[PDB]
This record gives C-alpha cells, structure tokens and sequence, in this order.
C-alpha cells in the first residue's frame, strides 16, 4: 500500500492489469492534481490489486457505477482531512458510454461523430450490452474484447 | 398535439401498442377520406441512399396525396457529394435546414437514430435501416392484418421463409406480440431458422410459437402467412434447390386453408408464391403494398401535424 | 421590372454591388416572410450535368418554397440523350422550350453563358461551370457575412486553404472588392496560393490583401474566417500531411477569436474544421448552408418576377 | 514521497503530461512488478513533473534513449540495493521503432504486420524521421502531431 | 505404363489410396531430385476461367519446373471468353487440339468433368469447379501431413472453421477416410457445421469423429489443426463477431499442443490465426503452399509419362 | 563471391558508386556478349500490381535473354489479387515459396521493402513503388548517358519538366550526385518545381545546379537533355497551356546543341517532345529504353549469379 491525501478520491482493489486500463479508458490521467498510482500492490485482499488516488477530485456517482465491468469489487473512497468520509463499491449502470466499440461492423457508429451507447442488463453472470444505434444486443464477453 | 407529432419514428421497438393503434386508425379514416391539402406548403426530403421500389414511390405518393412537396435522391453509385469526408452527420445538418422532415433509407444500421441527432427539430422516418428497423412497412402489414381479418389479437400468424435475416418478420413479431392470444407458427429452414432472442422475448409474455417444417403442416390452422423473401445467395444451389417440396406456396395448397386466411408477402418476390396463388382470392400482397399509402399517409399526418381532426 | 428580371445569372463578375445589394435585401424579407405561392404556375428545369447535393436541394427547395414546379436530371454517368451529337446547344435549345427557367450544373467552363444563347428568352441559372464561375454560393456567404456582422464593407476576411484552384474563394474577392474598407488575409498552401490576377485586381482598387501562415497568425483580427477544402488529389501525400501544425481549424484556435468572429465554409469538408469547432458559438458553416434558401429564393423571385412588392 | 526503492529505475524529471503517455507508448505497465507512478508531483524544483518507479527493473541503454523524443530532460537512475548506484539522461537515438506512426498516408507501413522505423537526423531547427518503407523525411513535430 | 498415365484428374472421390500414395510418393523423388527438363516440349493450357491467382501462381510454376510451356488466360475480369454464345465444350474442342494437357478452373461444378468429354486425347486437370471438386489442393495436404507427420494412417486432426461451405475440409476428410484410424475433431459453429453426407460416410466406414466447442478440449490430442477461412459474408455482421470466444488461433492456445502439431490453412488466412502463431514452430501455413509446387508437379509427370523411372 | 549477390534492389539511395558502376559493367558486356542460358532453370515472378507494360515488357523480355522462365501478373484492374484481407505480407510469403527472385511494382510507397521482409531468401527488385523509388529506370539512364557520353563524372544535365513530382528526376539526381563535377540545369514552371530537399543534399554535397527560364538559355551548354511528362491533369486546364512560350522541345531549338548532346525521356512522351526532334541525331529516348533491356539483364544476373564470369 502507499499512505495519506486530503480530500480526493481513492480507488482501492483494481482487480491488476487493470489500475492502467482504468487510467486510459475513463481518462482521469488529464487533471491538474496530483494523481498516485500503485500498480500490483498489496493492502487489503484477493492478492494482486492496483491503486489510483486523484486528489481533490470526487468521482460522483455514474462515475463510480461506470468502473463495475472492470473493477466491480472495487472500492471507491472519498477522503477528506486524511479521513474516509464515504465508501462505494461501483454498481451496474443502466448504460455504459463512450468507451465501447459496436461488434456489428455496419453499424454505423464506426463511422461517425457519435459516441457509443450500450444499455446494459443482466447481472454478475452475463450481461449483454445493446447498442444505441443498431440496437443489435452482445455478450459483454464479446464487447470486451476485440 | 397528438401522441405522434414531431416524434422521430425510427423502431417498432420503440413504439406501443397505443401507438400502433393511432396509426392504424388514422390510415383507416384517410383511406375512408381523401384530405389532398393536409400538408400542403410542406417539404419532405426523401433520401433513398440505398434504393428502392414501393416504399420510395409508395412514401412520396402519400407526400403528393396529403399536398407535401418532395425533394431527393436515390443512390448505391454515386450523385452527389457523400462516400468520403460528408458524413451522415453532416449531411443530415445540412438537410434539415431545408425540409420539413426527412424520410430516408440507408444502408447501415443505426442510420436513421443517428439522423435524430443532428436534424434539430426535424423528425426523421426510418425507411429502412440495414438488417435493423423498417417500422413502416410495419404499419402497413398490421393495417392490412387489422383489415383483412378485423382484430390483432388471437390469432394464428405464420411466418415462412428467411425467419432468421428477415428485418420484417423480425418487427413482425415484435408488434405482434403487443396484442393478445397470437399464435407463432415458424416455417423456415433450420439453416435460416427463427433468432433466439425473439423466442426468448416470446417466451416472457407466455405467448405460443413453434417450428414447423411444412407449409401443409399448419395450413388449417393460420389466419395470416407471411410470406417472405429468401436471398439465393446465402444458401448453396445444392442446398437452396433441396429439401423434398421447399418452402413455396403453390394455389393446390390453399385447398384446406380457412376462408378468412390471407397471403402476404412485404415483396419483392422471384419463385415463393407461385403466379396460380394470385388469382385466388387468398392473395393479398398487392393489396398489402396497396395499403403502404395510407399507413405511410397516417404516419405524415401525424408526425407532421398537430391533432388530425379526421 | 426590377433591375433582374428575366436577367440571366452566370458570372458574379456581370452583377454590380448594386444588383449584389438587391439580392441580399430581398433574401432577408423572404426570410422574414414566406410568400409560398409567389411562383405558382411557373415550371422550373434542374439540369445537373455534373450532379451535387446542397446546391441541387437548396434550389429545389427554394422552387417549392415559392410554389414552382420542376423538372429535371442529375447526371456524370449517364441517364439521357446527351454525350454524343446532342449538344448542350441542341439540349437547351429544346429544354428552353418546355421550362420558365434553367438552373443548370455543367462540368465544363463557360456552359451557362452558352446556354444563354439558345434558351431564347428563358433566363438560365449558373449553379457552377467548371472551374469558372458559383455566383449562387456567392450570394450566400455575402448574406451570411452581412448576416452576422451587419455589414460587407470594412471586414477583416481570411481566406483560407486551395486558395489557387477554389471557384468559390476567388468569386467572394471579387464580391467583396466591390464595397469599401476590406482587408483581406490569405492563408494557403503558397503551393496553392491565390492567382496573381485577383491580386493584380486587388492592387488596383488600393484594396490591402496580405499572405499569412498560420490561421493562428491572424485569428485575433479576422471577422470572417472562410475555410475552404483541400482536395487530397491534387497534393502528394507526403507533400499534404507535412506542413508543422497544417491549415485545419480546431477548437483551441477560437481561444483569441473576436466574439463576432464565424467560421463559413462553403462545404463538404472532410478534416479542415474539426468536429469540436462546431459546438463552438463560432461556428457558421450549417447555418451558411440554410442561407442557402432564401439567397436562393430572392434570385428566382427577381428573375421571374416583374417587381416584388414584398 | 514516490522514492524509498531498495532496487530498479525511477524515471524521475518527466514534463507533466508525459508519464502516462510513456508508460501507454513504452508499455511500462505490462509487468507483475510495484510500480509507483506519480503525476503532477511538486516538483517546484524543476516546475512540475511526473515521476515513475519500477522495482527490480533495469531499463537498459537503448530504452532511455527511447525517451528522448519525449521527455528529453528526464533522468533515469538505477537502484540495486536501497540506493541511487547509476544515473542516465536520454540522448537521441539514431532510429526509433515500434512507436511513431508514418505522416504518409500511402505508405504501406498503415496495413501490413510490421513496425515503424524511423531514422533519426537532428537537423537545424527539430528532428527530422525518414520513414524506413516510404522513404520520407518529415518533423518530428509532423511525426508526433499525428 | 504408369496408372495415373493420360488419367483427367477431377475428383478426390475418383482417386483410390493407392493413386494417393503414388502421387505423393513421386512429390518426394522429384522434391528430392528436380527434373527440369521432364517435360521438354510439351504445352500446357492453364485456363484460369475464374481467377484465382496462388493455384495457377503454383500450377505454372510446377509447369515450367518440368520444362513445359505454359499458354492460357486468367478471365473473371474478362477476356475473349465465357460469354455470347461461345459453349465450354466448344472451347474444350479447340485448346485440345492446341494443347499437351489442360488445367483448368471454373466457377461453375462440373465444368472439367464436362471439359473431359470434349478434350479428346488430351488429359484434364481440374484446379476447382465451383463448390465441388478441388484435388490438387488435397494432394497438397496430404503431402504436407504425410511430410510432417510421417503417416497417413491413425491420426487425430482437428476441422476449424466453416466446415459448411468448406470444399477443402469436405474432400481432405473424405480422402483421409480412405486411410485407418484417424480421428476427426470438428470445431465449427453449429450454423456452419460438417455436413450429414460427410457424417453418414464416415460413421459408415467406422471412424471416429467428434464435434467440439473450442480448439481449446482438442488441443492436448491433435497431431493436424486444420484452419478454414470463414467467409464473414456467409453470416450476419453481428453474427461473424458475436460469439462468446471465436474460432481465431493465437499463439497462446498453442502451449499443450504435441510437438508434432502442426497448424495448416489453405488460405487466404485472414481474421483466423494471428500472426504470433507465424512465429511458432507449429504454424505451417506457408510450408504447406509450397508443398504446392511439388504434389503439382507430380500429377503432371505421371499424366503425361508413360513409365516415370525415378 | 559478387557483391551485389542475392542482393534486393529497393532504392537508388542505398547502392554505391560502386554498385553503379559493376551494374553499368556488366550491362555493357551482355550487351556485347549475350548469355542466353545463364539463368536457365530460374523462375521469377514478375508481380505487377499496378500495371505498367513498358518496364514489365523491358524486364520480362530480359528474363527469358538469359533462358529463365517468369510466372506473376498485371494486377490495377485487378486478378484475385490485392484485396479482401490478403495482406501483401502474406502473399509475398507465398510467391517466395514459389520463385527464384521476385521482380515487383506496386501503387504504394514502401511496398518493396516491405516485400524483403517476407521474402526469406529470394531478392526482391523493385520496379516501382508509388512516388518513392525505381532504381531500374535510374539506371538504363544512367548506363545510356554513361554510352553516350563515356563518362558519368563531369557533364552538363539539364532537366526539364515537372521536376516537383518527378520520381525519375530526382534519383537521376541522386546517382549523378555521387559521381563529380556535374553540373545541374533546372527548367520547370515555378509550380512544378525542384523540392529543396534535393537542392539541400546537392548545395551539401558541394555541386552547381541553377534555374534556367527557358531550354534556349541552356542549350549551348548541355550534355544530356532529360525531358520529363508533365502532368497535365497536375495543372489547371488553363494553366498548362497558358505559359508564354512553353516546355516543349522542338527540332528547331535543337540547332544550338552540341554534336554529343542527347534528348532523353523516361517516356510516354505525349505533348513535350516534338515528333521532328526524333529524325534528329539528338533525340534518344527509343534508345534509352532499349538499353532497358541490358541494364535489367545485368541486374538479375548479378542478383542470381556468385560469382559471374566475364
Ligand atoms: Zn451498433
Ligand atoms: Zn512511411
């Protein structure tokens, strides 16, 4: 582990491999503050785990629920004076967006300035992501993929 | 300012059995009355990108019988600026700073939702969307099922042919099963056979469907068969020209059907139903594409007006 | 009878500042109020030889929006009796006996003006001749930059891009060379730099142009940014994707702009504006294309109308 | 700070929005080793940096100067027992591969399994990188516009 | 005299295990021991009627390996061929009076059978018909199967891919059933599985096949994987891509594969084995189309010599 | 063993003044002194992607002056090649298998090299590769200047044209930059003019080039006259034509000339040389096109042959 901020944000047990994907996808990296990231760590179980805190930032809500396909056992804390205000572990958003890219080759969002749209539903088993735009329903599996 | 107007009309999936009915019930009432002024000093766009037939002609025949004024085009070649750098997006920006309302047909899936995105206010008609969305000729095979036999509820609707890339059968059923007490008879091939997910959405709402493998099979039971449209080139010549009497519709096997029952087909056809199937009167097809003017009439009225008061 | 009517429209080069001024007077009351049966019971041709989107839509458009009806052809592939013997002469010859106006496209320079001489006293329209001559998007980006900023004499314009082959950039100069006070900055590739004769003209009046860069060199005092497209085709691909930072907008550059600053391009585009111009209050370019219309309109309403008493 | 290490590299002097560019480019991150990253430290000392440490890391020779191009000022350091055994700034290398994609658009490197090459000729006013399959000299400043 | 002297070769299903193993037998001597003036004097048609450019890149190549002339076309695109009313068997007649041998391709099944009727002394090798037959290819692949894995009897080979529309897979099975004690794994989706005419053959004859959910439960057993281009236009664009996994080969995959494994395509690979299995000691792709020149070059010198001794 | 054995030939950039001369050598004696066996049994392929018959013409008829045979094709408008999901990479993997040298031209740039990675041991020449390289041509060009002239050290060389996107020009400049004392004369219009990285590396290397107006100031002073193609279609209509005088070459021009001086054209020749100019003792380019044939023989020879004897 590595130790204390002041009110930011603190992302703990990125599954490993993951703490970076994170960091690309959801483009947290591009702030003016300081930003911490421990990758393949220990402190608190399960083994591996990543670590990122962005520090006078808070990661509101949707936000948080957007890390649930790839961290869904993480845990998101608000820290402020050194002291965890508040714990949220990500939960399954209704819709998953901007980072995904359709399976379905004519689908016109490949071709456009349009961001994706998924839906989501079913739960901790699969899921499938339907799109916005050709409506054409996936298995996560194969959304997160190639 | 009635449930429809100004909405964009882009997937059965997006409309309810409320909808559905308003729609049906305004072709009724235009095809009883003639309003030939409705939408007069209107200008609809019709965009065919990818071309085609009778819902081109059929869409801008119910823009001249309502008084609307219609520019466009038609494509798969070529005509004008679009294929690199004008992008779908940029070229509904700029339509839709000329028309009314835009009807059009793409190619790619998705298109249609995506013109909602940058034509302002202006509402956009799905004229066909990839392997994704038709909601139109929709309209039109739920008004021709409603006229034919008087209700969308109970009853005995087979579909036959391509059950599996068929975009129609697949909206077909979707709006089918907003209404109660349908029967789904499925007669294709097990190669082009019916999706999972719609029978999986089937067997939510308990409605009843089942495979079949002649048309004989269930030729004494069914109300409607659709008809529809299998693609030479998916199959192999071998494998197409195979399977003992195929699934084609000869007048010999009307013999047994019910008086009420009728043939449609979202057309076009080449060998499916046999020319000796017309001159019967369970031949309904040109019909059905006759009724695409008043559904496709209804959906301009309300889209484009305020309350029709018809 | 207005100082247009039955007047053809072929070159900006024929219409004085006068004429010009007519033009975007009229174009600002249709805009204010429609009069949808102004043209009622006239016929108008669309001859697109060579065929294009907004130019074709927008003057359709503008035909309906005023109550005429049209007639016409896209074309570069094919379609009617016409690439041998029948000649544009012998083409407009016949067509000027059955329309009330030609608006026509060609490929070749000088093909309206030929027109001219055998539409007997059918005006014909200039929608663009070879290389030579738009006078119709001319009216446009003049009533959008007199729409945006309120006037067309003492401007700061940048032209930017092909500013050597661009039929659109070089009938602007000669437009705006036409009122007091305007000072012109050209940032083109000096591979694709403006001709010497614009500049030569230029020099005459005492009107001050100035070669530029960089956009950035002088996107602090420019009120009309026009952006104009560079055709791959013509530039090695080396030679195009060089050029330190190139001549593309994106939305970091708007940072030092003037408040009333617009950014017009006479469109398609394909990489010169990035898409995040757009939701930037700068940018002007669909807006430009709607104007389109009603410039369109006032044209059609003064050649074929006696005087508007609008 | 990001610093105790009893052995491998720290990255330190890297310009502020570079790190994460190194680590996506350099593929720092594909590793079952601590890595401590840190982004948008003080560093009042040189501005404002961002400062990236591998444990029982060794970047050898060719990698640092690899660097050049990017973070030109940076310094690297190896540790192998709780101290700074060896320092190393990057110098620019006479070819760069695997990284910068070619400005050409018809070079045939854009969709054949291979990998960039360009050499390197610093000349008078920013670097030029010729193209080891087109041929074609540009800026690096081309180069790296994208 | 030899079996195979002045035998047309059209059909795997025409061969016997015998045939088979002279001609794979010869393919060793003469990769061995060249013989490049064998066939001195002799001219050959290559008619490629479809192109289809590595089997003719080979067979031409085989060809002038042995000392022969080459004369031919490669149509498709076109050329003074197929069409206006010119017959194949007319065609036939002429180039045998021409020609030492033909080989020819055609898009249509049972062009060189027909060909065979018409081509008089001279011999007729077919390099594919349609959907039908495609020997040359087989011998190819047994020659590589028998090179790496020293025997033709008592193997476990996997089928990947589409093993539906799968020419290559249908005759490679049917000719290794004529050999003992070989297992078949298939590993296809269920809508592009095996064939029953395939299925009734084989468990007619005895042998032991399986069908299998990923390479990956095969992996462990398999001595041949044999790799099918998946034509992604025979599915749905949302089907091709929508599986769970896929049946793409990486390197990875390959870590419990037996050292005498070996990975064989008949390509175009294009999504199905990545690159990284290039770098393997298993993949043997462009080994095995290289085997190519010599199971080519050894049909020809049995066809056209009477006694070969070597 | 020759040093320029099994060598690829990809750029004029990578041989030596040395590898110039042995290939100028060799090119002289098999002019003198045919080899008509020298690479009998050898197989090339000859790939042309792109079409382009005289240099394929050139090269396949100096394959079979020294008794090879060639396989390959004239893709552009198109085989079953280049497309689909082939990659070249794969596709020169297979070819490689196959041939003794591959001999290819390609639309893109860099291809070529790209060929030598995938060609394990067969050389690869390059016979162009987009607007980079085509060493080939630079060299019948420079062994017919080094026949006309007995030396490549010391002459007067006047290029004309368009020297801006003259793939040709600008390695004759580089080859003829390696030897010394050469004087350079520029003649182009300004828009299609010699790029400064080639006046950089000359102005380096220490060597006299100037820009010249017209050939007449040249004229009295020049060894080798190297006309170029312009593109006409690289120029506005009215730009080609409108010069004052032009850039075309006619008799007339030629009385100034010296008795050694040579016209040379990489050819088509089509508006810049005039047809009077070739009953002149000047014009050459036929028969630099015919040394062609020596210089390419003397390449593959070389490539292919240890250590050749004579
Ligand atoms: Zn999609
Ligand atoms: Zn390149």
């Amino acid at each position: 582990g590595v130790e204390a901020i002041k009110r930011g944000t603190v992302i703990d047990h990125i599954p490993a491999q993951i703490g970076f994907k994170l960091l690309s996808l959801f483009k947290l990296t591009e702030t003016d503050q300081r930003i911490t990231i421990g990758l393949n760590l220990p402190s608190g179980e399960m083994g591996r785990k990543d670590l990122i805190k962005i520090e006078n930032t808070f990661l509101s809500e949707d936000q948080v629920d957007q890390l649930a396909l790839y961290a869904p056992q993480a845990t998101v804390n608000r820290i402020d004076n050194y002291e965890v205000v508040g714990k949220s572990r990500p939960s399954l958003p209704e819709r998953i967006d901007n980072v995904l890219v359709c399976p379905n080759s004519n689908c016109i969002s490949h071709a456009e300035p349009v961001s994706s749209s998924f839906a989501v539903r079913k739960r901790a088993n699969d899921i499938a992501l339907k799109c916005k735009y050709c409506e054409k329903e996936f298995s996560h599996n194969v959304v997160l993929a190639n | 300012a009635n449930p429809l107007y100004q909405k964009h009309i882009i997937s059965i999936n997006d409309l309810s059995r409320d909808d559905l009915n308003l729609v049906l019930a305004t072709a009724a009432k235009l095809k009883a009355n003639p309003q030939p002024e409705l939408l007069k000093h209107k200008v609809i766009a019709s965009c065919f990108f990818e071309a085609s037939t009778r819902t081109r002609l059929s869409f801008q025949t119910s823009m001249h019988r309502l008084g609307a004024s219609v520019v466009g085009f038609s494509d798969s070649a070529n005509t004008s600026l679009g294929k690199k750098g004008e992008t779908l997006a940029d070229t509904i920006s700029v339509i839709s700073t000329y028309v009314d309302a835009i009807v059009m047909r793409h190619p790619q899936e998705g298109a249609a939702r995506l013109a909602t995105e940058f034509s302002g206010n202006v509402p956009v008609l799905n004229a066909g969307d990839g392997s994704n969305q038709h909601p139109t000729q929709t309209l039109l095979d739920l008004f021709t099922i409603q006229q034919t036999e008087g209700r969308l509820d109970n009853l005995h609707v087979a579909m036959v042919g391509d059950l599996k890339y068929g975009r129609t059968v697949h909206s077909l059923t979707q709006a089918l099963a907003k209404f109660d007490g349908n029967r789904f008879y499925f007669i294709a091939p097990d190669a082009l056979a019916m999706p999972e997910y719609i029978l999986d959405m089937l067997d939510e709402k308990g409605i009843a469907w089942s495979l079949h493998s002649s048309i004989e099979e269930v030729m004494a039971e069914v109300d409607i068969l659709y008809m529809t449209r299998v693609q030479k080139e998916r199959l192999d010549p071998s494998e197409y020209a195979n399977v003992k009497a195929q699934f084609v519709l000869r007048a010999s096997d009307l013999h047994n059907a019910k008086a009420n029952m009728k043939v449609l087909h979202p057309l076009p056809r080449v060998d499916e139903i046999a020319t000796d199937v017309d001159k019967t009167p369970h031949a309904w097809y040109f019909q059905q594409a006759g009724n695409g003017i008043f559904a496709r009439q209804a959906l301009l009225a309300l889209v484009l007006n305020r309350d029709l008061v018809l």
